[PDB]
């Protein structure tokens, strides 16, 4: 069978606002975490609008739709996915409110039109430039986490946070790509995020003594095997007849041996001084008396690591992807103002630091080793998607849905069409606006009205943009209050709003087909 | 075994049920359709081919909706979406009454009374663009391409279309084939940008070029088409016993060489460099044209001959045994075989046949090429409408109530029994002032009565409902243009279903 | 949901209600799980395998929920048992009722934020008098007195009438050997209990307790070093298949004769190695031993992965079978390597003692093991509450005693401090009696007979019960002055981590 | 594995000869031809044994006949041991195998 008519559009919309209630406090410093041992079946922890619904089965396709674009906007906010879901919503309501009422859905997605473009064009109006500086970056870094986490993880973050993006301005890069690199510890304590401008690798090996504090670091990040497979191989697994795996393994030693005399003279070529500190990294394991003859020869050796750590060492360190233990450049071989193998926990992590490139930079969390230290990770990575926005865009403007109302004053009062039928969605399409902060002030505290009144006189007094406090449900001036969105985030919210929040409004029908 | 008044009925409800949700989807102006499976599969569409593809058909008549359907799009691949919406509505309309007033066969012959009285309303309506304007035929084609909405890089780039496809005019039959898309064969290019993708002459041959096989640049040597034919005759005309032992060896691989030889050299006598040959080939034919360093290309496929056979616009040897420069390699030519992006890409160009020309297609990636393309292939198949009746036609119910008039007009004159049918078939044109009034979200029966109203002194010349301007509107100040090509097919091809499925009251195992 | 997606487990219900059911549902075994209790509750594995637990987490760990901050907070429950010792159940049996009061404010309508913080603050408040309710700390290891009572608290608040016998003997464990300056052994000085004899015969012994069977002469020298090996003779069979398995049948037979060569040069090898104790997870067998025996060594006949793994772990030996020869990268760690009968059980007993790496092995005795299995779960907590790390650990009266000295001001301290905040203030410094109630309920009397007098005797750090008679009417046990007392470490990870999971699983929805 | 190889000379043993056999199959048609081509203008001769046999037409013509019959006979033996040993060889290579694998 079919749904057709009313019946395409109401199970679509219906499924949209328990959908954006559960996390109608996903968001700001009201935001709640949620769990799962439903959808994916396992034992999980998030906070986010998108990434708390991929990990559901969702079996409603349009729970399935908004994934998708949200996850474009997801991308670079990592905050307001959670939002977006909640304005569009408060949106069909009202189209299907004129539905209700009854009218026709393209009509008033032929409403949104102007109504968005008139907000776009008041979202220009609205953003205000403040420029990158850690008050930006922090009141946005905490925000978002005050949005993802406590406003204490925020403020514990919001260091760590802004940690890594003082590195990325050295490279001028307004995004980052690099400096993510994170380390999550083996610890008790959730809120510990230890900057490193460097990398850290677990690794230093299976061997002490190798001088695992390396002042001059020389650093050979290899995948050639000072270890290797026992197991039984012919043509890379067992083969049907026994013996002809055998022949291989007898020269996997030897080569391994051999590389440790190799590594000698790549001490006494590439320093010739164990005052000058060498280090060594395998991609694969590292047989011991290698490493413990590499620390015969004043060198630290570090097995099996990743090929983001080689390559972000052949960043951060100036190291190298170099496949050899023979004699190599010293100058190839990376290096770093500091390295140590430090250890909490059970095993060893080398800090390695001050290295060439303040690339690749480790904010190392510690944690209680959980879903919690899961999810501790996830929301400091999209704080700083929040601040690269705010380092994106110089227009940094008052959070906590301090544009919303002024829209709304803006928008609908002269009509934005001076025309009622587009009215008709640009008054749908104000009223998406208000939800989130009267939503979760309410939820945090005093109405959705009566503290709008108080949002909306104060910015009927001014124009200025007075936000919410949610630490009460009470407007105040965002500003003031340092929850800041940029204008690239809610630039890109309404795009991500409105096209999806319009094709669908605009489903003629719905089949299971084949 | 499905029978009777049910599959007549039937005949209703399947195209019916078809058109019914789908003329929301039609028009610029469209209101999308989504789909969901058992599987999960989603989809958001306006297009009603797309549509027709993952729908299930437990009906034949459903099912032959989607023949017919395809027919439009064997056709062009538009209208298509358009021509179910026809059909579905008389059958809808006429049979009920009037196959309780009891007949297939009135409305059948009355469906050609209706077919008629369209081209009758198209030779006023339909007035002639001209392919010397590109805008006159670009802006069907900006409307045709915007269909699509990608406006982007596509509508340059259809200018292409309205060059190459244009200048792949040609054959006339002496009732003039010439009108045509299909001869126009896309360049695929990685690298380069739908800026500087611009046509070169004759075919351009990216298909079976990744590489030269034709020399690098060729500018007067004749690229040659070798067709078959080429393999060997051990007699004179005939062939013996093959190579065996020691002297067969030479003798008869030698009595294959002579003929291959003999042959070889009126290919070279009409002095090529590059030598593309088809199936067929000798390694006999290709060293004497290695003799004359004539580089003899083998094994390469016929459409992309037929390409090249347009690319340099010679013809396939008929005749390999006596062979003309008239045959292959005819005008001067050109063959030219450029790196543009990743692929070197043979261009056989400076063509003979009327022109000749390929569009080029150059995108960054391949995406940002095909975004182009497929927009391109709006116009590509409006240029061809626009070579096949250069009459652009004011586009809404512009078409619509007039025929509906003269229908009813030829109601009010013939007065028969098929008066009804017309005002039953009358009645189906009004389909695109209701898809529009749906797609703008207005009142239809004012604007029914305003068109009715704009029929009743303008006769709705051009004047139709716009439901993208939601006006009832001149297409002349809307610049709302198609052929009568377009419409009479879209128009006639529903028709012809409207009869078919009609006929059909019986199923059986 | 409303909707065919959105697999969700919790919310509305869930959320409101069902969550707490299980909060309320787990929180209600360990009412009778901590504080002084003899409470039968009867755990039988898929082995279904008879023991009884008064630590949570046997019957936590045992238990299965779809819940998963039921699921989690145990691991709060784990980090106090990790970080800490009895007062285990305490964790979860607080907050159970703690959140119900968080609902009833939710019966009251108040907003999580709201509620979220009265915890928090009233728990640093907690923790702000926390340290004032520090009245003694553990003074000396090195007195039985100080650490027996350490014990004390310990045993009792699991087992309360074996607590201070048990709490003489693991305090004359001499545990003390190991300062508390940062270095305790843990495991390697753990109990290894002999099933027979009594449990009060159960006794400690300082060096590493193995009572598994010696087998060859007993070890050539003490000090010997210590060949730890998986399967060093569990017979000459085949330990050298990919799958441990056959390959083709003729093996197996070759092992019988040349076993006694191979049993000679092996044991002739770890007299070779310097090992005058080969441990063998294998079996002893004759020609081992005669060799063994013409070698000197003692063979350990069999062995649990525990014995193994310590073995591996304390003498930093690997266990590996063997049937060539074997050699030693074991050695021992042990300066004295013994066969005595200890339990009258011949007992492998190593030997290696220091300030800091001594091996001192609590022998427990018993007719039953399923005695000392719950008798070291119960005698664990002391050795938990050893390791704190501070010497003088800042004892504030346990047995939760000092509760209503917080109860009762953050509470008043409830008022204090305004608004939805404050009830969570208050109703944060309410969940203190539940421990006591559920204690003087283990005993059989309410807390509002007990509270009041706890709220009429007022600051003392002194009055709290949950068995005894003074546990029933007087309301009057001292769990501080009769020397009961805990640590402000574990009194700190008690509010603590009950202040922890509370707050943060109140947020799911889902 | 061996399994794989175990039975097939075996297999091939007795299909050795029976080729052998259909080429002279082949020519024993072509002796009977050739039977037929004699009327007595040149001896004929069963060759069997190392004594050379002096024979008749008539003595051969039955035996070119009950050879060529028989030619087709030694087919048979090795059908026999055809799925005899192919077969059996066809379960034997999964043993050892993944033994071997193991």
């Amino acid at each position: 069978e079919v749904a057709r008519a009313q019946a395409a559009l109401a199970v679509n919309i219906s499924a949209a606002r328990g959908l954006q209630d559960v996390l109608r406090t996903n968001l700001g410093p009201k935001g709640t975490m949620k769990m799962l041992v439903s959808g994916a079946g396992d034992i999980k922890l998030t906070k986010d609008g998108n990434v708390l619904l991929h990990e559901m089965q969702i079996q409603h396709p349009t729970a399935s739709l908004i994934a998708k674009v949200a996850t474009a906007q997801d991308d670079i906010t990592g905050d307001g996915t959670t939002s977006n879901v909640l304005i569009i919503g408060e949106l069909l309501k009202q189209a299907d409110l004129y539905i209700s009422e009854g009218l026709h859905p393209r009509i008033i997605t032929e409403g949104f039109e102007a109504a968005k473009e008139k907000a776009l064009q008041f979202l220009e109006e609205v953003k205000v430039s403040r420029e990158m500086d850690r008050e930006t970056l922090i009141d946005v870094a905490r925000t978002s986490l005050r949005t993802k986490v406590h406003a204490e993880l925020a403020d514990v973050l919001t260091e760590a946070v802004v940690d890594s993006i003082l590195a990325i301005k050295k490279q001028d890069e307004p995004i980052d790509l690099f400096m993510i690199e994170i380390m999550e510890m083996k610890h008790k304590s959730e809120t510990d995020t230890s900057l490193i401008r460097g990398l850290v690798l677990d690794h230093g090996a299976r061997h002490p003594d190798m001088k695992k504090r390396v002042e001059d670091a020389y650093i050979l990040t290899c995948n050639v095997s000072l270890e290797y497979e026992k197991t039984e191989v012919n043509s890379g697994f067992f083969y049907k007849s026994a013996e002809e795996r055998e022949k291989l393994v007898k020269a996997e030693r030897k080569f391994i041996e051999d590389r440790v005399k190799k590594i000698i003279e790549l001490k006494r070529k590439v320093c010739g001084d164990s005052d000058k500190g060498f280090v060594v990294i395998n991609q694969k394991g590292i047989d011991p008396f290698s490493l413990d003859a590499l620390s015969k020869e004043g060198i630290v050796a570090l097995r099996r690591a990743k090929r983001r750590n080689m390559e972000r060492l052949t960043l951060a360190c100036g190291g190298v992807a170099l496949n050899s233990f023979d004699d190599l450049s010293p100058d190839c071989l990376g290096h770093a103002g500091l390295v140590y193998e430090y250890t909490l926990g059970e095993e060893k992590f080398t800090f390695i630091e001050k290295c060439n490139n303040p690339r690749s930079v480790t904010l190392l969390i510690k944690g209680p080793n959980k879903h919690t230290l899961t999810q501790i990770k996830d929301a400091v990575r999209d704080g700083l998607r929040a601040v690269k926005n705010a380092i994106d865009d110089g227009c940094v403007v008052p959070g906590a849905g301090a544009v919303e109302v002024a829209m709304a004053e803006a928008l609908i009062k002269h009509k934005p069409s001076v025309k009622g039928r587009a009215q008709l969605g640009v008054q749908a399409f104000a009223d998406a606006l208000l939800i989130i902060p009267k939503v979760l002030a309410q939820n945090s505290g005093f109405d959705l009205q009566e503290t709008l009144v108080k949002i909306q006189a104060e910015h009927s007094e001014s124009g200025q943009l007075v936000g919410v406090d949610l630490n009460t449900g009470e407007p105040m001036v965002a500003a003031e209050v340092g929850v800041w969105d940029n204008y690239c985030v809610k630039k890109q919210l309404l795009h991500s709003c409105t096209v999806i929040a319009t094709n669908i409004l605009l489903v003629d029908e719905i089949m299971r087909a084949g | 075994r499905e029978s009777g008044r049910k599959v007549q009925s039937g005949n209703i409800n399947a195209a019916k049920t078809i058109a019914d949700i789908i003329r929301t989807c039609l028009g610029p102006k469209s209101m999308m359709k989504m789909l969901l499976d058992p599987m999960g599969g989603i989809v958001m569409t306006n297009d009603g081919n797309a549509i027709l593809r993952e729908i299930q058909v437990q009906h034949p008549a459903a099912k032959s909706m989607i023949e017919i359907s395809r027919t439009q799009d064997e056709e062009v691949g538009d209208g298509t979406t358009s021509v179910i919406i026809l059909a579905g509505e008389m059958l809808s309309v006429a049979e009920h009454f009037l196959e309780q007033q009891m007949h297939p066969t009135v409305v059948i012959s009355a469906y050609r009374k209706a077919l008629d009285d369209m081209i009758s309303t198209l030779k006023k309506i339909s007035i002639p663009v001209d392919i010397s304007d590109s805008d006159m035929m670009l802006n069907i084609i900006n409307s045709s391409i915007t269909t699509k909405a990608i406006s982007r890089w596509s509508s340059l780039a259809c200018n292409i279309a309205l060059d190459a496809v244009k200048m792949v005019q040609f054959e006339e039959n002496g009732r003039k084939e010439i009108d045509i898309k299909k001869y126009a064969r896309v360049e695929k290019i990685p690298g380069g940008i739908i800026e500087d993708s611009c046509v070169l002459r004759g075919v351009m041959i990216n298909k079976d070029v990744t590489h030269p096989r034709m020399r690098r640049y060729i500018k007067n040597p004749r690229i040659v088409l070798l067709d078959s034919s080429l393999e060997y005759k051990k007699g004179e005309s005939q062939t013996d016993i093959e190579i065996t032992r020691e002297e067969d060896f030479t003798r008869i691989l030698q009595m294959e060489e002579e003929y291959i030889q003999q042959l070889c050299e009126d290919i070279i006598q009409l002095k090529p460099d590059v030598v593309i040959t088809e199936k067929g080939i000798s390694d006999l034919a290709q060293h004497y044209l290695m003799r004359a360093n004539i580089t003899a290309i083998r094994r390469v496929r016929k459409t992309d001959n037929n390409r090249i056979a347009r690319a340099c616009g010679a013809r396939i040897v008929s005749r390999p045994e006596e062979l003309r420069e008239d045959d292959v390699g005819t005008g001067a030519g050109l063959l030219e075989i450029k790196k543009i992006g990743d692929e070197y890409f043979t261009f056989i160009t400076d063509c003979k046949d009327p022109k000749a020309c390929t569009i080029l297609l150059r995108g960054a990636s391949k995406e940002i090429l095909s975004e182009v393309e497929r927009n391109l292939q709006d116009a590509m198949q409006v240029c061809r409408n626009v070579l096949l009746d250069p009459q652009l036609v004011p586009g809404g119910g512009a078409s619509e109530m007039a025929v509906a008039h003269a229908l009813t007009e030829k109601s009010k004159a013939m007065t028969g029994v098929e008066q009804w049918p017309y005002r039953a078939v009358a009645q189906a044109l009004e389909v695109i002032p209701r898809t529009l009034i749906q797609n703008c979200g207005a009142s239809t029966i004012r604007l029914l009565t305003s068109l009715r109203a704009k029929h009743t002194q303008e006769n709705c010349e051009t004047w139709g409902v716009n439901g993208e301007t939601g006006t009832l509107v001149d297409m002349k100040e809307l610049g709302i243009w198609e052929p009568l090509a377009v419409k009479l097919q879209t128009y006639k091809t529903a028709v012809e279903t409207a009869v078919l499925l009609l006929r059909i009251d019986d199923i059986v195992s | 949901m409303l909707k065919e997606g959105a697999k969700h487990f919790s919310g509305l219900e869930e959320a409101v209600y069902r969550n707490i059911q299980a909060c309320k549902e787990l929180a209600q075994t360990t009412r009778t799980a901590y504080g002084p209790n003899g409470m039968n509750k009867m755990v039988i594995n898929h082995l279904e395998k008879l023991f009884v637990t008064n630590d949570a987490a046997t019957i936590l760990r045992e238990l299965e929920v779809q819940h998963p901050a039921a699921k989690m907070i145990v691991m709060a429950s784990h980090m106090q048992e990790q970080e800490v010792g009895d007062g285990t159940n305490f964790v979860l049996v607080f907050a159970g009722a703690l959140l119900e009061l968080a609902e009833e404010l939710l019966r009251i309508g108040l907003s999580v934020s709201e509620v979220i913080e009265g915890y928090e603050i009233a728990c640093r408040k907690a923790h702000e008098i926390l340290p004032n309710l520090v009245c003694c700390s553990a003074k000396n290891l090195r007195d039985i007195d100080e650490v027996s009572s350490l014990l004390r608290t310990s045993i009792m608040s699991k087992q309360y009438g074996n607590e201070v016998f048990l709490a003489k003997l693991i305090a004359q464990a001499c545990v003390s050997i190991f300062p508390d300056s940062g270095h305790f052994n843990v495991d390697n000085i753990r109990v290894c209990k002999i099933l027979g004899s009594g449990i009060s015969s159960s006794s400690v012994l300082h060096g590493m307790v193995f009572k598994k069977e010696t087998e060859g002469d007993v070890t050539s020298v003490k000090d010997a070093k210590i060949a730890v090996y998986s399967c060093p003779f569990d017979g000459m069979i085949t330990e050298t298949k990919g799958t441990v398995l056959i390959k083709t049948a003729e093996e197996l037979m070759n092992f019988s004769k040349g076993e006694e060569n191979l049993m000679d040069a092996q044991v002739k090898a770890i007299a070779d190695t310097g090992a005058n104790v080969v441990v063998t997870g294998g079996k002893v067998a004759d020609m081992a031993l005669h060799y063994a025996n013409k070698y000197n060594i003692m063979l350990v006949r069999l062995n649990s992965k525990w014995d193994l793994r310590r073995l591996c772990k304390t003498v930093g030996a690997t266990a590996l079978p063997r049937l060539t020869p074997p050699v030693l990268e074991e050695m021992g760690h042990c300066d004295s390597v013994y066969l005595s009968e200890v339990g009258d059980t011949q007992v492998v007993v190593f030997k290696h003692e220091k300030e800091d790496g001594a091996i001192s092995t609590i022998v427990l005795r018993g007719s039953t093991d399923n005695l000392m299995d719950d008798i070291e779960r119960a005698v664990d907590d002391g050795v938990n509450t050893f390791k704190v790390l501070t010497r003088d650990k800042r004892l504030v009266p346990g047995g939760g005693a000092t509760e209503i000295e917080l109860a009762k001001q953050i509470t008043s301290y409830g008022e204090t401090c305004p608004g939805l905040e404050q009830y969570a203030i208050k109703k944060f410094a309410e969940a203190f009696e539940a421990i006591p109630r559920a204690l003087a309920e283990n005993s059989g009397v309410k807390a509002n007979e007990v509270i009041s007098k706890l709220y009429a005797v007022h600051q003392e750090g002194n009055k709290n019960v949950g068995l005894d008679i003074e546990a029933e009417v007087p309301a009057v046990k001292d769990m501080l002055e009769a020397g009961i007392l805990d640590t402000y470490l574990g009194k700190y990870w008690a509010i603590k981590l009950a202040t922890n999971a509370a707050v943060t699983v109140l947020r799911v929805d889902q | 594995v061996e399994k794989y190889q175990q039975l097939q000379k075996d297999l091939s043993k007795s299909m050795s000869g029976r080729q052998k056999l259909e080429a002279q199959l082949t020519e024993n048609n072509i002796v009977k031809e050739e039977l037929a081509l004699l009327d007595g203008s040149n001896v004929v001769f069963k060759l069997l044994g190392p004594v050379l046999v002096k024979q008749e037409l008539g003595e051969a013509r039955a035996t070119v006949g009950k050879r060529l019959d028989y030619i087709t006979a030694e087919i048979k033996r090795y059908e026999s041991q055809l799925r005899d040993l192919e077969r059996q060889s066809e379960q034997q290579r999964e043993t050892l195998a993944q033994l071997q694998q193991e």
